[PDB]
RNA sequence: GGGGCCUUAGCUCAGGGGAGAGCGCCUGCUUUGCACGCAGGAGGCAGCGGUUCGAUCCCGCUAGGCUCCACCA
RNA sequence: CUGGGGCGGUCGCCUCCUAAAAGGUAACGGAGGCGCCCAAAGGUUCCCUCAGAAUGGUUGGAAAUCAUUCGCAGAGUGUAAA
RNA sequence: AAGGGCCAUCGCUCAACGGAUAAAAGCUACCCCGGGGAUAACAGGCUUAUCUCCCCCAAGAGUCCACAUCGACGGGGAGGU
C-alpha cells in the first residue's frame, strides 16, 4: 500500500498544514512510534510516525494514542535537536519510500540551527534517522546497524549520512519500449521499471486489459493528487491505497483524508492480528486435544471387537445349570440343547464337575461384562469430550475476543491450560424486540440461568452444535420466533448452512445437566436457515 | 576484556561464534597487529577490520557485558571505511 | 501420622514416665472407654493403626475421642555411627503416657461392640490395658 | 555420608526498598530493498521456616545438581 | 581437643536450658548472640503512658492518619536471650 | 645534651583470643628411637540398634471361608553366626 506515489501524496499534502510548524512536544509512544504535537496553521496537530516494519508509515492522527510515563533515549535526543523547532519545508527523497523534513531550531545559545530528519519506509527494514544540513553527519538514528550486514550505507551517528542505493527504475509507452510485453506477468517487473510501486498497485493496473495508458493515467491521477483514500476489503485481507479497488469483489469504504484511512486501519490492525495469533495458537491445541480424544476411540473400538465372547458362556453357563443332572464329573464334552430346538456341544475341563465348569463359564461372562463396561465407559468419556470440544471449536469460529477471554479461563479451569458480570451481548430482533445470546458457553449458561425464567422461551439449534440465545422472556410473535432462528442459524456448527433446523423450547425444561451438556425438553423444531447482519 | 566477547556485547558481530570464526581466519587485526578473538581490549583501542573487501577502522571508548541494545554503540565509535 | 503442626525445639530430653497421670484418667467425652495400665511412649503409627482398626470394626460407629498426641519428638543417629558429634536427627514424634490414662474412649455404640473394637486396638499397642466406661 | 559452590523468564545474566537486560527454538504476520524485522508460544528468585515495615539480597532446615574427600591396618 | 588417629568441626566473651529450688557443676549436649552503637539513644528538671480490638468516617484500601470506649501491659526497653 | 624514668595515650583478629619466635608448609611404603593395651586393625568380652529366627492381634488375599497356605498397618521376645 505504502508507495512512493501515497508517499508523495503526503508530502505535498502536509505540507499543505505544516508550513513552518512549531514542534511544540515529542513522544515515543512505542518502540518504532514517535508523536509530534505540532503547532503549525495557528493550530496544534498530531504528527505519527512509525518505523514499525509491516506498520511502518507516518500519519496525522486526532487519536493522540498514549504519552509514555518513560521517555525513552530516542525521544530524548529528539528533545535535545529539535524541541520547538520549525519545519521549514518537506521532501519527498525523489519518489522512493523515504521522506525528509528540513527543520530549523535555536541551538543551547540562541543561534538558529537547522537539521534533515530522515525517514526511510523500506519495509521489514525501514528506519528513521536525524542528521545535520551541511556537514550530513548522522546525529541520531533509531535502528542502529552495524556493517556486519557488508551493506552499502550506515546508520551511525557521528557518520556521515548515506542514502540507500537507488535502485536503475525510472520513478515515474516507456515500458513497451524496454520491457518485452511477451515476458508476461508483468505485474512483477513493473517493480523493475518504476520506483513507487505495490505488487497490488501493479496488479490492479495490469487487470486492466498493452497497457501503458493505465499507467500514464494513473500517473496523472497521482501527480495531480486525483486520487480517492479508500480501504479495501478483500474477503477480509483488508487492503487500501491512494487510488480505489480497480477490479477485485472487495468491499470498499471512502475517505476524505488519507490520514483518517491509515487511523481507521492501523487503529484496529495493531491489535486485531494479535488477537487472531492467540486465537489460531489456542485453536491448534484444542484441535489437538479434540483429534486426539477421537483417535483415542478409535484405538478403544478396534480393541473391543477381540474379547466378546460374553454371551456365549452366559448361554452355556444356562444350559449347564440347566442339565446339571445328566452330566459326569470327569468328561470333555456336552450335547446340549438350547431352550429354534438347536444342539450344542459345550467343551468341559475333564478334571472339574460341571458346577464348576459352569461357574467358571459364568465368571467369565461376569469378567468380559466387567470389561466391556470399562471401555463403554471411557467410551462415553472420550465422546463427551469431542462433542465438548466440537461446540468449542464451533464458538471459537463464532467468537468474538470478548468471549475468547472467557474461554481460555473455562478451559483453565478445565485444567487443559493455566494462566465480573459483563455476559450476554444482544442486538435488534423482530417486534422491536431484544435477543440475547454469548459465544461462549459460559455465559450462554449464564443467561440462560440467571438471566431469565422458566417460562421464557430458549432458541438454539435442533442440531449436533451451535449456540444458545433468546430474549428476556422470550414469549414474543412468529416474526420473532423465526427472527431467532436466523441468529441460531448464523452461529452454529455449519454457518451459511440452508438447511439448519433451529429448536424453539420453554427454558422451564431446560436440561442444567461436561460443562454444556444442556439437554432440552418441551421443544418445538423448525427448519431454516442463515441470514445477513440484517439479524442483528 | 576480550575481543570476541567485546564485539558481541558491542553487536558489531550478532554471535561470538563468528567473532571467533573471523578472528581465526585473522582477516582483523589491532593497532596495526594481527589479533585473535582472546586478545586483550581496552578504551582507547584503534581497531582494524574487515569484511570481504570493505576495511573497517574504529576506536574504543568503554567496554562492559550488561550491554542493552542500544547502549552498545555507546561502547566505540567508527573512525574510518576503506576498502 | 499425627504430627505437630510447629515445635520450639526439634530436639528434648526425652524424660521419666514416673508416677501416675495428672488428667484424662476418666471417660467423659465418650461412654466406654480404654485406659492404661503401665508407662510407655507411644507413636503416631501406633495410635493410627489401632484408630483404623477400631473404625474398622465399627464400620459407622458413633464417635472415638482419642485422648492424646504425639507431641514429644524422638532422635536417633544413622546408622553404624560412633558416639558423640552432637544429638542424633529426629525420626518421628511419641506421645508419653503414664498409667491410668485413657487413650481411646467410644460413644454411640454398644458395650460388646466397643470392648471387642479396644481389644483389637490393644494387640496393636504395646502396654497392659483395661476396659473402662462412664460412671 | 562430610565440606564448598550453585539452583531467578525457554537459555545466559544482574539487581535488603519491590526482578529486569540480552539471546534463542517453533508458529504466525510481513515485504520493492544488500541476511537489517515484529507479535505470540511465556516471560517468573528449588522448597520450608524465621527476623524486619520488607527479604532474591540477612539467618536457619531440607531437597536437586557440580566439584573435592570418603585414608591407616 | 578428638568416644583411636586423620579429614571435618571447634578454640576467646555474653544469655538461657541441662543445673538436681543457695552458689558452682561436664560432654564433639541442646538453642542463640558479640568483636558494636548513641554527641543523643548520656546527665538533670518537668511532663505522660503503650500494643491491639470494636464503631463512625474521602483519597483510605484488610492495614496509614483520625475522634471514639475497651483496655497491667498482649507493646516498648539501640542489639541476642534471661 | 643524648637517652632514660613518671603520668596520659597510640600501635596486634597475637581469633590456636593467659598470647612459645618479629620471622615458618609438606612426604616417608627406604625409615629409626623411646613408651603405650592410658589408644586403633584380628580374635575374646558387655550391649544387641542391625542381622537371623520365633511369636501376638488380624484386617485382607485365599471363588465362598481370617488362620490349608500367605499375612498388611502395628506389637513382643529369643539367639549371639
Amino acid at each position: 500500500s505504502f508507495d512512493g506515489m501515497f508517499t508523495y501524496g503526503m508530502t505535498h499534502e502536509l505540507n499543505e498544514k505544516i508550513m513552518g510548524g512549531r514542534i511544540t512536544k515529542i513522544h515515543q509512544p512505542y518502540k518504532h512510534d514517535v508523536i509530534f504535537h505540532i503547532r503549525a496553521k495557528g493550530k496544534n496537530q498530531k504528527l505519527l510516525l512509525s518505523a514499525h516494519p509491516s506498520y511502518s508509515r507516518v500519519h496525522i492522527t486526532a487519536q493522540a494514542y498514549e504519552n509514555p510515563s518513560e521517555p525513552p533515549m530516542f525521544c530524548m535526543l529528539l528533545r535535545k535537536h529539535i524541541e520547538g523547532g520549525f519545519i521549514e519545508k518537506i521532501e519527498q527523497a525523489g519518489l522512493d519510500r523515504i521522506m525528509i523534513f528540513h527543520i530549523k531550531s535555536r541551538n543551547e545559545i540562541g543561534d538558529e540551527t537547522v537539521r534533515k530528519l530522515y525517514v526511510e519506509i523500506m519495509g521489514r527494514h525501514s528506519n528513521i534517522i536525524l542528521t545535520d544540513a551541511a556537514e550530513n553527519v548522522i546525529i541520531d538514528g533509531l535502528k542502529h546497524l552495524s556493517p556486519s550486514m557488508n551493506s552499502y550505507r550506515t546508520v551511525l551517528p557521528g557518520q556521515d549520512y548515506k542514502l540507500p542505493p537507488a535502485q536503475d527504475k525510472i520513478s515515474p509507452d516507456d515500458i513497451l519500449r524496454h520491457l518485452s510485453f511477451q515476458e508476461g506477468r508483468l505485474d512483477k517487473q513493473i517493480v523493475d521499471h518504476f520506483s513507487g510501486v505495490s505488487p497490488l498497485f501493479a496488479k490492479e493496473a495490469v487487470h486492466r486489459a498493452t497497457l501503458p495508458k493505465a499507467l500514464l493515467a494513473l500517473f496523472a491521477e497521482v501527480k495531480e493528487h486525483r486520487f480517492i483514500p479508500n480501504i479495501t476489503t478483500v474477503n477480509g485481507k483488508e487492503y487500501f491505497y491512494l487510488l480505489e479497488l480497480t477490479h477485485l469483489k472487495g468491499e470498499a469504504r471512502r475517505f476524505d483524508s488519507l490520514s483518517e484511512l491509515l487511523d481507521r486501519f492501523y487503529f484496529g490492525k495493531a491489535e486485531r492480528d494479535r488477537v487472531k495469533q492467540q486465537a489460531q495458537d489456542l485453536e491448534r491445541f484444542v484441535v489437538n486435544e479434540r483429534k486426539k480424544n477421537a483417535n483415542k476411540i478409535k484405538k478403544l473400538e478396534k480393541t473391543l471387537e477381540y474379547s466378546e465372547n460374553a454371551k456365549e458362556f452366559q448361554l452355556y453357563g444356562e444350559l449347564l445349570t440347566a442339565n446339571l443332572y445328566m452330566l459326569k464329573k470327569g468328561d470333555k464334552q456336552a450335547e446340549v440343547i438350547n431352550y429354534e430346538s438347536p444342539t450344542i456341544t459345550i467343551p468341559l475341563n475333564p478334571n472339574k464337575t460341571p458346577s464348576e465348569n459352569a461357574q467358571a463359564y459364568f465368571t467369565k461372562y461376569q469378567k468380559a461384562k466387567n470389561s466391556v463396561a470399562v471401555v463403554e465407559e471411557q467410551i462415553r468419556l472420550a465422546q463427551e469430550e469431542i462433542e465438548y470440544f466440537d461446540q468449542l471449536i464451533q464458538q471459537l469460529s463464532s467468537a468474538s475476543p470478548r468471549d475468547i477471554s472467557e474461554i481460555r479461563e473455562e478451559l483453565v479451569e478445565g485444567k487443559y491450560l493455566r494462566p465480573h458480570n459483563p455476559v450476554l451481548e444482544t442486538y435488534e430482533s423482530t417486534s422491536g424486540l431484544t435477543i440475547l445470546v454469548g459465544k461462549n458457553n459460559r455465559q450462554n449458561e449464564y443467561l440462560t440461568t440467571r438471566v431469565a425464567a422458566r417460562d421464557d422461551i430458549w432458541l438454539h439449534t435442533k442440531d449436533i452444535p451451535g449456540s444458545h440465545v433468546v430474549i428476556r422472556s422470550s414469549e414474543p410473535d412468529e416474526q420473532t420466533i423465526m427472527e431467532a432462528a436466523t441468529i441460531a442459524a448464523y452461529f452454529s456448527k455449519a454457518k451459511d448452512s440452508s438447511s439448519v433446523p433451529v429448536d424453539y423450547t420453554k427454558i422451564r425444561h431446560v436440561k442444567k445437566p461436561k460443562p454444556g451438556f444442556v439437554t432440552y425438553d418441551s421443544q418445538h423444531t423448525v427448519f431454516v436457515t442463515p441470514d445477513a447482519d440484517t439479524v442483528i | 576484556m576480550r575481543l570476541d566477547k567485546f564485539l558481541k556485547v558491542s553487536r558489531l558481530i550478532k554471535r561470538r561464534t563468528l567473532a571467533k570464526e573471523v578472528a581465526d581466519q585473522g582477516r582483523i587485526s589491532i593497532n596495526g597487529n594481527q589479533a585473535k578473538a582472546s586478545s586483550d581490549v581496552k578504551p582507547g583501542d584503534e581497531l582494524t577490520v574487515r569484511f570481504g573487501q570493505k576495511l573497517v577502522t574504529v576506536q574504543v571508548n568503554e567496554l562492559k557485558d550488561t550491554t542493552k541494545k542500544e547502549e552498545a554503540a555507546n561502547m566505540y565509535t567508527i573512525l574510518k571505511e576503506e576498502k | 501420622m499425627l504430627l505437630p503442626k510447629r515445635v520450639k525445639y526439634r530436639r528434648e530430653h526425652r524424660g521419666k514416665m514416673r508416677g501416675r497421670a495428672k488428667g484424662g484418667t476418666e471417660v467423659h467425652f465418650g461412654e466406654f472407654g480404654i485406659q492404661a495400665l503401665e508407662a510407655s511412649w507411644i507413636t503416631n503409627r501406633q495410635i493410627e493403626a489401632a484408630r483404623i482398626a477400631m473404625t474398622r470394626y465399627m464400620k459407622r460407629g458413633g464417635k472415638v475421642w482419642i485422648k492424646i498426641f504425639p507431641s514429644k519428638p524422638y532422635t536417633a543417629k544413622p546408622l553404624e555411627v560412633r558416639m558423640g558429634s552432637g544429638k542424633g536427627a529426629p525420626e518421628g514424634w511419641v506421645a508419653v503416657v503414664k498409667p491410668g490414662k485413657v487413650l481411646f474412649e467410644i460413644s454411640g455404640v454398644s458395650e460388646e461392640v466397643a470392648r471387642e473394637a479396644l481389644r483389637l486396638a490393644s494387640h496393636k499397642l504395646p502396654i497392659k490395658t483395661k476396659f473402662v466406661k462412664r460412671e
